């Protein structure tokens, strides 16, 4: 008993089976493309049952070369990926086939990439800060150990640079296991990450899964799940502290959109699939961390059209503990790494967790920046000289704070030439407290740009 | 540059005239074979001597 | 001059053959606006080339139970119902080889410059997979564009994908043609490791504009090593959709033989429009802005094939300079942001700066090159390490 | 240097122009030569025989409808195995009548073709409507057809029409006219292929089918030479076209007639009527290539320039001399 | 044999033919309307093949009165228009039927309105400047002789008046022929142009093809091709230099949109036809001038709702050697010809073509006007008073430059009664060099309105 | 004539338990043939 390709439309293939052998949903089917230049075994994932023993499947590899009526065999189980300590130090694709060493994981334990999230009874909120060394993140968007973190960004605002920096800061000294999931990102950045991890000897603790944007929608949908399955194995079957980097999670939903109309679904607002929220919720809730079992997840979320009101970013915002929101407006002002200090937020930025000093300093910084943002309209036309003396002082402090939130990051060395720098949390709090009280109003603002710390501030002030 | 362009134009025109005359000459040579070439092509399409 | 005039005809006649074989032929049942539905062809592959009787080619996009929805690649005025459609037996593919240097060609690879046929070394499928993560190496060899702003603030390296994005008449094609022209000094070296070959893909441009670009390249000597894959605005939506892929295939042939290529796509915005037209004519329900859901894929599938291959694969490279036309200076639109996220940098040419006297008109703040210093020589990196951020400030 | 390259390009342009002119002249002369050569009848027969020597060395129903139609034809075999000529004629006529009823009463068909599993209500409806009007065998066939589920309502009409055709086909087979019916159906197939306007007039199912069948009788099936079984088949088909073109319907009916005997029709185009020797050679070689006995339908097409071409299903073997001439002409570098 | 009308949907008619007689695309078919006052032979143009031997066709005359089943006879050839020297001096509709003399042209040579564009090898870029006598055009948007010129503008900004001005300045003394193609402008304007050209004795040298607004969409989308076929014949068969005025190519796109809606093709971004770019390219790549034979073309382009981002203006922008974007903002100020100096552009405004001095003056003017545009919000709120002295001087001479770009067009005499001027290019360059150098910044702003020249500027300065 | 009456009788014919069958299933929605009294 085997199927037969009836209708092919881009990445969506309809397959007819005998009435008694219709495969279940999310099963993996294998067709064959025999044309020499594109010959391959084509993995289809059953996405719908549409009656008369016809199923509709989303192809993982490109369907170019597929012929109507070609036999389609049923695996009887969903797409499965290798799991274990073996997958560490290796690169896989969405399907679980190894890239840097073909035929490597063919005999490891295999888990289906589809599973229900942990029971609500097993969820425990995380309230432990994760010190990054970045001033803006540590002060206004403090990350959570075991929680979920996001880098929201428009197109080309430095999401990949900042997530590579985050790998450099969190994963180097991490005693656990890392999993990086390239979900429709740029392949060049993936290769740079791979070589960087190999050079720093972090590769042996990291398993990479790539579904880069050259791949069709099916892989861009299932690569996130494939990497998350390794993350879940490490969380559950080994109790290891896990890091789970994903870049870019939006490519997941976007991929579903590309096949959304071919699957027969009426499009929702802004052309997205109606199941946007449900699919993203399943994937995101699989990433949570149960009690006594930690997955520190960090997801780069692309914001289409630089519009934070777009359905995908808006739906993703509810799934995150900390959200570093990168904006093109800040990036245009040279303030690398592009963080909007006002839009970004964190659930542990409460006085009961980060402390009274930290909370006061962060919230005064936010107050100053919001007031400066409101004043920008007045200054651009009426001029600063017509502002209040208090408002003028606040504007100077706000410019200095905006420029001090910039940092010379390790991953950005090839953007600035200068080497990276790390600012301890206490030093960040002290420096921004002083800035907010005006203890550095005498220094030129350019002295605060890309320095990373008070010693660097003094050195650059001397240089000016 | 103007002088170089002028001399290039002059040699281009001279070469154009010479090549046109020489092609008019080789036209007779081509016509000398046209018939045999056509016969060979007809035989090839038919699979037997024309 | 030579006996080749008769020798070539003699060789063709002696070697000519039309040995019969099973053709597996279908029949048109519906045609119009560049789309034709073909009944039959049971064994047609997806994206297969179908031969219509007038020598016209189409690509089998849709493969339904009843018919095959193909996009006519060329003149569709000669396609009519009841007309007899042969399958080529080869997935969508184009001829490639060194013979394409200095030639203006259709997206199908056949010439349109009026000169002779192109002696293609072989045929490359337009949809071959891009180099994987383990097949690339970091972008480290600069591609000198000859423009101080780009080579200083937004350096373009070999293997990089730099987007030239901006409104009408902001200097985009000027930047790309200057980049192509600046490679003559490298071409004259005769060293494949230094030579940069070029493929200027013209999409939806009027013929006189492509002729102007070709004259600019000839007067600069760049047509000795530059190919033009011209899909003029007159050509159907199929050619305007296929031209970037044909250019990418021609470039990839050299890329995989250890040679460095530079690909200009002028404009990818006009490819998106052509793909929208093709998808709507095929009656795929559209997404946002009436574009197909695959419009992102369209560009990624293309741009992601521009890569710096590893030494094990020959060390070749292909640099992409996609060009995007923004409407009313809105870099935050759909296709602009898609390409910005698919590429390794931007050169956001603004009309405001262009009028203010800033030529080439790079908005320093928005523009960026994610390769950065790696795509600059050490002298330039030392002299201009912080130049872009300094100018933004 | 640019000027040197320009003059070199001019030289190559002249060379290519000379080559194009010479090749065009040579190909035109070769076309004249081959046209002259093909004119000889013996030469044309030689070309055909050479092409045969070259050969010598070489549905629209989804799963539910497919299975249901297969079961219906199986039961039709089981029931009509013991039928008679008059009984088969009555079966065909009543199946055509109920097909007409279902076509005209769209709501009745929609309710009758309900895919639900419970067949008993549908059988009860079929009884209440039609039990007193028809014979037992046709009623049993229709009851089984309605009992099985169909992917679409139109598939029920398709199936009853198919069984109606099979009734007349078995009638012909019992009478021994299996070859005559096939050939003579092909005769009308070709006749309706010509005079295409007529094919449209018959295809009109909006007008009452009585007028269409009357037109067919006046034009084609009223002549004495028409086989009775094939005339009944043509009338039955024209009375149930339902949008299918008359010419296509008749040629498909002939294809069904040959398929019911295991053979597959091959349409052969030649410049002139092929002789018996090459005809039988062509049949044998085509059977060898397709692994199935074949029936060749010849078509006289002098435009082929003395070659031979074959089409079987979706496959075409093009040996026409005109095709080779076109390939040579378009193959010029 | 003939066919039958099977469906009628506005100006779109589906016709069924026998199997072997289905007409080719773009063939002309003749149906009959026999009802009283609407009786007419109806010309249909095949636009699609629908299968089952049906072809869907575009009606050139309104279908009102057409009956299902009426006989349709195909002519076997596409719509053809008369061509020849006898075509000049006469008025034609899209179908080639003369209006001045109804029986005229039937014995002429007839050319299909549909033909392939000139081969790429025949095209070369044109770079000769067409001096018009208008200051803004000659300075900032030099028109190209043998090139493509466009005049964009919303409703009521001056497209047709500038078209008449250019007919008066270019076509009046032109050695070769001229063709004016109405493509959906007013019949009133067509009659006005006819009488003006007869009065100016330019009619004998020009052919007029109108197909105006009241015509159905088929006529409004093939009249451009008919006039263009006339111009192409003059370009190729007579070796004449040809002017080709189109008013309005937007109405060709809009008629295409209406037909596409009626043909059942899915709509594009803003309701336009999915084949918008393809249709416009087919139309406008024919207008190009091949190597030894020039066809100057000047087109008005209607931008709907003053939206220059609309798909039709955006599509046509890529086809034009020179653009003159008329702006509502400039028009409301009374600065005729209402050209927006910053949005308008030309391909030959290159120092290698127009010279160093002309280019320098044009770029200085554009710099001043762009800086004035940048200061626009500040000027709106606070006025020139709060600007810096440099910016104050720049704004003064920017206002004077903008007003000096206005000119008293010879076509405007019908409105303001003032006679029109003509400023030679050298005088324009000198005057604008002096303006940018401030040599006239003492004169009142009013002296520069609609004056056209330096001597006239001095005279009006004396008057004030 | 009798067509309408017989059709109505059949429709009315459509305490036994009612069990339907899933015919389509995709994206959280399942189409169930049968269940006339649902
Ligand atoms: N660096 C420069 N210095 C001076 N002039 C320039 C420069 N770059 C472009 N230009 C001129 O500005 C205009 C821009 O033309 P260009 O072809 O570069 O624009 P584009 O982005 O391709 O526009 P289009 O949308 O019309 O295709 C032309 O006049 C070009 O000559
Ligand atoms: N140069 C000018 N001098 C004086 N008045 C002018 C001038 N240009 C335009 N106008 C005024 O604007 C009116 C409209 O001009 P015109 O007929 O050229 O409009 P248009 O831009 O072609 O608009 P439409 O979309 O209605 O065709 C003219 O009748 C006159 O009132
Ligand atoms: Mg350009
Ligand atoms: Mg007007």
């Amino acid at each position: 008993t085997a199927g037969r390709v009836v209708r092919i439309t881009g990445p969506v293939v309809d397959v007819e089976f005998p009435r008694g052998s219709v495969p279940e949903l999310f099963n993996a089917l294998h067709a064959e493309i025999t044309f020499g230049a594109l010959a391959k075994t084509l993995t289809l994932e059953v996405a719908q049952h549409l009656g008369d023993s016809l199923v509709r499947c989303i192809s993982m590899q490109p369907t170019d070369g597929l012929v109507r009526g070609v036999e389609v065999t049923d695996t009887g189980a969903s797409i499965s990926v290798p799991v274990g300590d073996g997958v560490k130090g290796h690169v896989f694709n969405a399907l679980g086939d190894c890239l840097d060493d073909p035929g490597y994981g063919k005999d490891f334990e295999h888990w289906s990439i589809h599973r229900k999230p942990p029971a609500f009874s097993d969820l425990e909120p995380r309230t432990e800060m994760l010190e990054t060394g970045l001033k803006v993140v540590d002060l206004l968007t403090p990350y959570v150990r075991g929680g979920k973190i996001a880098l929201f960004g428009g197109a080309g605002v430095g999401k990949t640079v900042l997530i590579q920096e985050m790998i450099n800061r969190i994963a180097r000294n991490f005693g656990g296991t890392s999993v990086f999931a390239g979900v429709g990102e740029r392949t060049r950045e993936g290769n740079d990450l791979w070589v960087e991890l190999a050079d720093a000897n972090v590769l042996k603790d990291t398993a990479l899964v790539f579904g880069q944007m050259d791949e069709p929608p099916g892989t861009r949908m299932r690569v996130a799940l494939s990497a998350l399955t390794m993350a879940e194995f490490f969380r559950d079957e080994q109790g290891q502290d896990v890091l789970l980097f994903i870049d870019n999670i939006f490519r997941f939903t976007q991929a579903g959109s590309e096949v959304s109309t071919l699957l027969g679904r009426m499009p929702s607002a802004v052309g997205y699939q109606p199941t946007l929220a449900d699919e993203m919720g399943e994937l995101q809730e699989r990433i949570t961390s149960t009690r006594g079992r930690s997955i520190t997840s960090m997801q780069a979320v692309y914001v289409p059209a630089d519009d934070y009101t777009d359905p995908a970013p808006a739906t993703t915002f509810a799934h995150l503990d900390a959200t570093t929101e990168l904006s093109r407006a800040v990036f245009s002002k040279g303030i690398f790494p592009a963080v909007d200090p006002l839009a970004s937020s964190s659930t542990i930025l409460d006085p009961a967790i980060v402390g009274d000093e930290h909370y006061r300093v962060a919230q005064e910084v936010i107050r100053i920046l919001q007031r400066y943002k409101d004043l920008q309209d007045i200054i651009a036309i009426l001029g600063i000289d017509e502002l209040s003396e208090e408002d003028k002082q606040l504007v100077n402090r706000a410019r200095r704070i905006e420029r001090f939130l910039s940092q010379n990051m390790m991953a950005a060395e090839q953007f600035t030439g200068q080497p990276g720098s790390t600012v301890p949390l206490k030093e960040t709090i002290e420096a921004f407290d002083k800035l907010t009280k005006g203890e550095f109003d005498h220094l030129p603002e350019q002295a605060f740009f890309l320095i990373g710390g008070l010693d660097d501030l003094a050195k650059k002030a001397e240089s000016l | 540059r103007a002088q170089a362009s002028g001399e290039v134009a002059q040699t281009l025109t001279q070469a154009d005239q010479q090549l046109s005359a020489q092609g008019d000459q080789v036209r007779s040579g081509l016509e000398s074979s046209v018939d045999g070439l056509s016969a060979k092509l007809a035989s090839r399409i038919l699979g037997v001597d024309v | 001059s030579a006996a080749d005039i008769e020798g070539a005809i003699e060789d063709y006649v002696s070697s000519f053959s039309a040995d019969t074989e099973r053709e597996e032929i279908g029949t048109v049942i519906d045609a119009g606006d560049g789309i034709a539905h073909v009944e039959g062809l049971p064994s047609v592959m997806t994206q297969e080339l179908l031969e219509f009787p007038g020598g016209v080619l189409g690509v089998a996009l849709n493969l339904d139970e009843h018919s095959v929805g193909a996009v006519i690649l060329g003149e569709f005025e000669k396609i009519e119902e009841g007309q007899q459609v042969k399958r080529t037996g080869e997935v969508l593919s184009v001829p490639v080889g060194d013979a394409f240097l200095g030639r203006v060609v259709n997206p199908l690879g056949q010439p349109i410059d009026g000169q002779g046929d192109i002696a293609a070394e072989t045929r490359r499928a337009l949809e071959l997979q891009a180099p994987s993560v383990v097949q690339r190496q970091s972008v480290s060899e600069p591609l000198q564009t000859g423009i101080k702003a780009i080579d200083a603030m937004t350096p373009i390296g070999r293997g990089q994908r730099q987007l030239i994005i901006g409104d009408r008449k902001t200097g985009k094609t000027a930047v790309c043609v200057d980049t192509i022209l600046n490679q003559r000094e490298a071409w004259l070296t005769g060293d494949p490791k230094q030579q940069v070959r070029c493929v200027y893909v013209a999409i939806g441009q009027k013929g006189t504009t492509i002729a102007s670009v070709k004259r600019a390249l000839e007067e600069g000597g760049a047509m000795e090593y530059t190919t033009i894959v011209a899909a003029p605005a007159s050509d159907a939506a199929g050619f305007k959709w296929l031209a970037p892929y044909t250019g990418s295939a021609i470039g990839q042939h050299w890329m995989y033989n250890g040679k460095h290529v530079l690909i200009v796509f002028d404009d990818l915005s006009k490819q998106a429009d052509a793909y929208r037209a093709i998808s709507l004519l095929l009656r795929r329900p559209p997404g946002r802005e009436a574009f197909p859901g695959d419009v992102f894929y369209l560009h990624s599938r293309l741009l992601e094939r521009c890569a710096k291959l590893s030494d094990e694969l020959g060390g070749g490279s292909m640099t992409g300079l996609p060009i995007i036309e923004t409407k009313a200076n809105d870099i935050s639109a759909f296709i602009p942001t898609n390409v910005i996220s698919i590429t390794d940098g931007q050169c956001f040419l603004e009309s405001d700066l262009f009028n203010q006297g800033v030529r080439p008109a790079i908005n320093v703040g928005v523009s960026v090159s994610r390769v950065g210093g790696a795509a600059q020589i050490k002298a330039m990196k030392e002299v201009a390490g912080s130049l872009r951020l300094d100018l933004s400030q | 240097a640019q000027g040197a390259q320009q003059i070199q390009l001019m030289r190559q342009q002249l060379i290519r122009q000379l080559r194009t002119g010479l090749g065009a002249e040579a190909v035109n002369k070769a076309a004249e030569i081959v046209r002259a050569h093909v004119a000889d009848p013996q030469a044309q027969s030689a070309t055909v025989d050479r092409f045969l020597s070259e050969l010598e060395q070489m549905s629209r129903l989804r799963a539910a409808s497919r299975q249901s139609l297969a079961a219906l034809v199986e039961k039709f075999d089981s029931v009509a195995g013991g039928l008679d000529a008059d009984g088969l004629t009555n079966l065909a006529d009543e199946l055509a009548s109920v097909a007409k009823l279902l076509l005209s009463e769209t709501a009745l068909n929609k309710h009758l073709a309900e895919p639900t599993d419970d067949s008993a209500p549908k059988v009860r409806l079929l009884e209440r409507l039609l039990s007193d009007k028809v014979s037992a065998t046709t009623l049993d066939l229709l009851r089984t057809a309605v009992s099985n589920r169909w992917s679409t309502e139109s598939n029920l009409i398709d199936a009853v029409e198919h069984t109606a055709r099979l009734a007349l086909l078995k009638r012909a087979e019992i009478a021994g006219e299996v070859d005559e019916v096939e050939e003579q159906l092909f005769r009308f197939g070709r006749v309706l292929d010509a005079e295409p306007r007529l094919s449209a007039l018959l295809s009109d199912y909006t007008t009452p089918a009585e007028g269409r069948v009357a037109l067919l009788d006046k034009a084609l099936t009223g002549r004495p030479g028409v086989n009775q079984t094939a005339a009944a088949l043509l009338s039955q088909t024209v009375g149930l076209l339902r949008g299918e073109r008359a010419d296509e319907a008749v040629i498909d009916l002939a294809e069904l007639a040959v398929s019911r005997r295991g053979e597959v029709v091959a349409h052969v185009s030649a410049a002139a009527e092929l002789s018996d020797a090459q005809r039988t050679r062509l049949t044998e070689v085509l059977s060898r290539i397709y692994g199935r006995p074949v029936s060749v339908q010849l078509h006289v097409d002098p435009e082929l320039l003395g070659g031979l071409s074959i089409t079987v299903g979706d496959e075409v073997i093009d040996g026409s001399i005109a095709s080779r001439l076109a390939a040579a002409q378009t193959g010029l570098p």
